[PDB]
């Protein structure tokens, strides 16, 4: 939920700076993806309504024990809210950071071999939408600047032109380009329509929903940081400045 | 076609009285959506047009 | 020290004008550094005096 509620690249960078990789993965065991499911939806219709489990679901489903399924799982947690169960992956690994993970070689996670094309096709493409394409975008421009592959990076992008259109423009390097960035990539927000308390047909819509709910709730509870009133109470180590920047960029 | 909307809206209220002074109501009526729009400003003059 | 509500309209529409640049002291504490110890220190002593 805290995730999905970023809505630039400085906010959802800093976001994955500060967790741990604990939160990509789940202890929930779940259940298996791509699997034809009837689901009971009793609002609109009093048979079972078909649909297709997914990675892209809020719900904590199994992944493969390889580098591969780590790196789906992260995507998963950025794309969706919640991870797959990849357990015994190490105490080293498990605390260090997403961005860590992503774009540091110090890690010792080896991600060249990965392949964007059945990530992209496994982290079913197709059914994302506009929001969460950009946040996977970003991810696989992060791994291609830290395996020194930015020109395979390309080339894919260029073989697919829709996601050329909407790739973000930043050089994982350089954190001017991060400032200067006005994409929107926030999933869940206040919204500005009229939000009801009703459930959706897909698998996905319904839990996308429901986080969205959850958001609202969550806004308007004791939880929420509310700049314009207790901007003083704040660290300032924690403190929005200008000057700050993420480390190492 | 000229004018502010903090104009144009003052002055429609004032021929609104003028126009429909038999009736004293539709004025006092506008102007309790009017004060309660305009504490935004000329967005909520703009409002208040919609 | 207790947060000021700014209206709505200034919160969209607010502007300022400030200069935001910030000059050293530097000059006139290094050329004279006996005079301005002396005027600093004795301005805060009369005011912790009085505690």
């Amino acid at each position: 939920m805290d995730v999905l509620s970023k809505g630039s690249l400085k906010e959802l960078l800093a976001h994955l700076e500060k967790t741990p990789l604990e939160e990509a993965i789940s202890y929930r065991i779940g259940t298996v993806p791509y699997q034809n499911v009837l689901i009971s939806r009793n609002e609109y219709y009093n048979q079972l309504y078909p649909d297709t489990t997914s990675l892209i679901d809020g719900v904590s489903r199994e992944g493969q024990r390889n580098v591969n399924g780590l790196i789906m799982s992260i995507i998963s947690y950025v794309v969706s809210g919640s991870g797959h169960y990849i357990p015994n992956i190490g105490f080293m690994l498990l605390r260090r950071s997403i961005l860590d993970i992503l774009t540091k070689h110090d890690t010792g996670l080896v991600t060249n071999n990965l392949n964007y094309g059945i990530i992209a096709r496994n982290l079913t493409v197709s059914k994302m939408n506009c929001e969460q394409r950009k946040r996977m975008l970003i991810c696989f421009k992060l791994l291609a600047y830290k395996d020194g592959n930015q020109n395979d990076y390309e080339i894919y992008l260029n073989q697919n032109i829709p996601l050329k259109q909407i790739a973000p423009n930043f050089i994982p390097g350089d954190m001017r380009t991060v400032i200067h960035n006005q994409d929107q990539l926030a999933i869940v927000g206040i919204p500005a329509y009229r939000l009801t308390q009703s459930t959706e047909l897909s698998i996905r819509d319904d839990n996308a929903k429901s986080y969205k709910l959850g958001y609202v709730d969550w806004y308007n509870s004791n939880s929420f940081l509310r700049e314009r009133s207790e901007f003083n109470l704040i660290r300032l180590k924690d403190r929005d400045t200008k000057y700050g920047k993420l480390n190492g960029w | 076609t000229s004018g502010s909307i903090i104009n144009h809206a003052n002055n429609l209220n004032k021929v609104i009285n003028h126009v429909f002074a038999d009736k004293p109501l539709i004025s006092e009526t506008m102007l309790k959506i009017l004060t309660i729009d305009g504490t935004t400003g000329k967005d909520g003059y703009r409002n208040w047009l919609d | 020290y207790r947060p000021r509500r700014f209206k709505e309209i200034e919160h969209t529409h607010g502007y300022v004008y400030r200069e935001l640049n910030q000059g050293s002291l530097l000059p006139l504490v290094d050329a004279n550094l006996k005079e301005s110890s002396s005027y600093y220190f004795k301005k805060l002593m009369s005011s912790i005096s009085n505690v």
